[PDB]
């Protein structure tokens, strides 16, 4: 808190920046717990106040119910409210929120199968298509394409994509069958 | 009307700070200035945490600023809340 | 042989990639022609035959040729998609997985949540030698090694990323040079990267647009066995015309609200059915003859079906379809029942749907 | 030309009542709501025709026995034996019907396709009568706004 | 249109003074400045 106050009140001091890099670790550790607000001080000036934020308080704050309450409060103030009473409504909301946050901390005391089936279907059905390449049996295809033919080349070009489409159909069928098996 | 109300709420939140009320254009002279101001300096969550800390703290252990804020909160005076002013606006000359 | 096969494959790929969209529009035009021809069937007699009758006599061979052409164009559209749009999908996937691997350590620091099929499937491509095949940053493995090699171990990082250790050092050191032609068939079948192609095919299969085009192809094939399956291709106007998207976005903008409105209508009608089944059973006879009564609210399911099917579609509500309540000791209660049904169901909920569509437009 | 034709047939003078749109600026405010989204209105009618054609295909393939429109048992006036006749029946009667095609084709109770036809009628009423007409209404309202 | 007219009326009243016409941003440099100006210095009730 001392170092943060010094750095923020003197942003252009290299000698203090050196100490900031020296204390980077401690400042990083205490960053979540360091609170910072600005107030109109007694000297008729804006003063910056540093305090401690607790881990329990922060967790209770990011509890989803408190977030929904915050959204409702902001909506109500913005829509139906005046700037003269905004800071009174805000303090009332803060008091109610603090009470419910403390009560929650008080009371709080001490599909995967569907995804895996689809992945297995992908693996199996793709391996079925790759088995033709793995057979290394295209010597017959090479022997029949010894004769350089545009018709044969176009036929093979279409046949590869037709095989891919048939493999996709098999994969979809396998996924559906696995879905029925799982739900049953 | 409900849609317009929601849009107005989000527009107000994105265009002016909840506490000081200064527009985002002033803070946006420094890049990410409005986000920095609304998440580090004038955070309503930070104000709520300060109220919680001040209430939970013992009165005898209060500092001068904490005692000032505590007295004005007991008397229900909200002048400590910055309205139209901030650290940057006060120290424009020194800061930049 | 080698230059010819590579060049001609590339030529066909480029042609289909260039003409992907024109073929997609031609498929829609052929679908409209086929359906316009289909609009002239008649059922002929038992034995039920759907016969194409025409005075010209030319339109049945024309229909057969159009069906064959539609099937060919659908296959060609699948090919054109695979040539043109699939590389962008692969590039996006390879870039995303690289970014998550480097700046998040998606497979070093954390692991996928075991319910993300994309995250679990992206494991295969990491170990492959053909990583950033499409993405430009070919130094991503080196970047990951530099970032995470100290805390998590150079050897473990290399095992995860499929990188060698001693081969590079040996090639830098003593080595022997011998020219070798890549044109050996074993060499090409080894040069093809099986694992990376498997991952690529998995991504393509999981792609939504490829699945839509496969469904288009399947429906076109089924159209030969039954010509009326060609009517499913008229659903492609939504995905082919941008003008219809403006109209359909009004429906789809508040689709969740529209579904919830139907659910609420069903619940309200169920409450009304409960009331009618408990108190107004005698008013649900739907038979004109006195011999046999067709009571529609003796069974709870039958009464609910009667309500949902007839009263909702009725202009004035269920009271337009259930008989007169005059001269009965429940007359006022049933009048309130009918008026409230008409006001809440026919007037308000339908107004909610109308307002949802209008608000989506606005 | 219409004024000249009015002498040969006096009822041609009714075509000159179409001149109110081009002569009165007040009617232009009302008519601009229609004409502002005229392309969208035409596309909505096209989409309605396509959807009704799909429904007609389904009815012609599965629900032909429910399209008898003759009260006498001697002669059946089957409206969905021909594809064109069934499409005309749908477009002409079911769209204008308050509850859809099910208001005009007879009762499905006690049949093995009862649930399928109930879904058919309910979906026709919801998509055609309710939604598409709502689209036209919203187009006009949005043009005004 | 009626709702928009009412919203425009309230927006004009809350954003600019009825008499001088100066915006609320200028007066808001001093806290509660717009309220003070519209209720103490340029009050239409005071003019009446
Ligand atoms: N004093 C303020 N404190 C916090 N946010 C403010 C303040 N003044 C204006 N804002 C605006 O409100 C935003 C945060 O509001 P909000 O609570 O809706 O956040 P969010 O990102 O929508 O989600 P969340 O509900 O999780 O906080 C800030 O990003 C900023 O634009
Ligand atoms: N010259 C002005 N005089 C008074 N109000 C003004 C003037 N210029 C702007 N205003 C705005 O009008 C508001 C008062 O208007 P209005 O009469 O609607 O008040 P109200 O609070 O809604 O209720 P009431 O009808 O009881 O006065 C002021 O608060 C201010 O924001
Ligand atoms: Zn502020
Ligand atoms: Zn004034």
């Amino acid at each position: 808190v001392l170092l943060t106050n010094l750095s923020e009140h003197m942003p252009n001091d290299t000698r203090l920046q050196t100490f900031l890099e020296l204390a980077e670790s401690v400042l990083n550790y205490f960053q979540p717990f360091l609170g910072r607000i600005e107030i109109m001080g007694s000297a008729k000036r804006i003063e910056r106040v540093y305090f401690e934020i607790s881990e329990s308080s922060r967790t209770q704050w990011e509890k989803p119910q408190v977030k929904e309450s915050k959204r409702q409060f902001i909506f109500d103030v913005v829509n139906e409210g005046g700037e003269k009473e905004k800071m009174e409504l805000f303090v009332n909301f803060c008091e109610d929120t603090i009470f419910e946050m403390q009560l929650a901390a008080q009371i709080s005391e001490s599909s995967i199968l569907t995804v895996r089936s689809a992945l297995f279907a992908l693996r199996y059905n793709i391996l079925t298509l790759m088995r033709m390449l793995s057979l290394k049996s295209l010597k017959k295809q090479m022997k029949k394409v010894k004769k350089m033919t545009v018709k044969d080349m176009v036929t093979a070009f279409f046949s590869s994509y037709w095989s891919i489409f048939m493999t996709l159909l098999h994969f979809v069928a396998s996924v559906f069958r696995g879905f029925f098996r799982i739900i049953c | 009307e409900l849609r317009d109300q929601q849009e107005q709420v989000k527009e107000d939140m994105e265009t002016k700070c909840f506490i000081c009320g200064i527009g985002n254009d002033y803070f946006d002279t420094v890049p990410h200035g409005f986000e920095t101001h609304t998440l580090q300096e004038h955070n309503l969550a930070n104000y709520l945490f300060f109220l919680m800390y001040l209430i939970n703290k013992d009165e005898t252990e209060h500092t001068g600023q904490e005692s000032y804020v505590w007295k004005m909160y007991q008397e229900r005076c909200w002048e400590f809340f910055p309205a139209g002013d901030c650290f940057r606006k006060q120290y424009e000359d020194q800061l930049n | 042989f080698w230059k010819k096969i590579i060049a001609y494959q590339q030529k066909l790929l480029n042609y289909f990639a260039r003409n992907f969209y024109n073929m997609r529009m031609l498929a829609l035009f052929v679908a409209f022609a086929i359906n316009f021809i289909l609009l002239f069937y008649k059922v002929s007699t038992i034995a039920v035959h759907y016969v194409l009758e025409e005075s010209s006599g030319y339109m049945e061979p024309t229909l057969r040729i159009l069906a064959i052409l539609h099937t060919v164009i659908s296959f060609f559209c699948i090919i054109g998609y695979y040539c043109l749009k699939v590389p962008l999908v692969i590039f996006k996937r390879e870039k995303e997985v690289a970014r998550k691997l480097e700046f998040d350590g998606l497979y070093i620091t954390e692991q996928p949540s075991e319910d993300d099929i994309k995250g679990q499937w992206d494991r295969l491509v990491i170990n492959t030698q053909s990583f950033p095949n499409n993405y430009w940053d070919k130094f991503v493995k080196r970047k990951v090694m530099d970032k995470y090699g100290e805390f998590y171990g150079r050897d473990r990082i290399s095992e995860l990323l499929g990188m060698d250790k001693a081969a590079l050092d040996f090639s830098d050191a003593r080595e022997k040079k011998k020219p070798k032609k890549d044109s050996s068939l074993s060499a090409v079948l080894n040069s093809i990267d099986v694992k990376y192609q498997m991952w690529k095919l998995g991504v393509v299969f999981t792609d939504n647009s490829f699945l839509y085009l496969a469904w288009y192809m399947t429906m076109s094939v089924l159209g030969h066995y039954n010509n009326f399956f060609f009517a499913a291709h008229l659903l492609d106007i939504a995905m082919g015309f941008k003008t219809l998207r403006t109209i359909l976005s009004s429906v789809t903008h508040n689709g969740k609200q529209l579904v919830l409105t139907v659910g609420l209508l069903a619940v309200v009608v169920y409450l009304y059915t409960v009331v009618a089944f408990n108190f107004f059973r005698k008013f649900y006879n739907k038979s004109e003859d006195g011999d046999t009564p067709d009571m529609k609210c003796d069974d709870m399911l039958t009464c609910y079906m009667f309500h949902m099917y007839v009263g909702v579609r009725a202009g004035g509500g269920i009271g337009d379809e259930i008989e007169d309540p005059a001269g009965d000791e429940y007359e006022i209660y049933r009048i309130i029942f009918d008026i409230t049904f008409f006001f809440f169901v026919i007037v308000i909920l339908l107004a909610i749907i109308q307002g949802l569509i209008i608000d989506a437009f606005g």
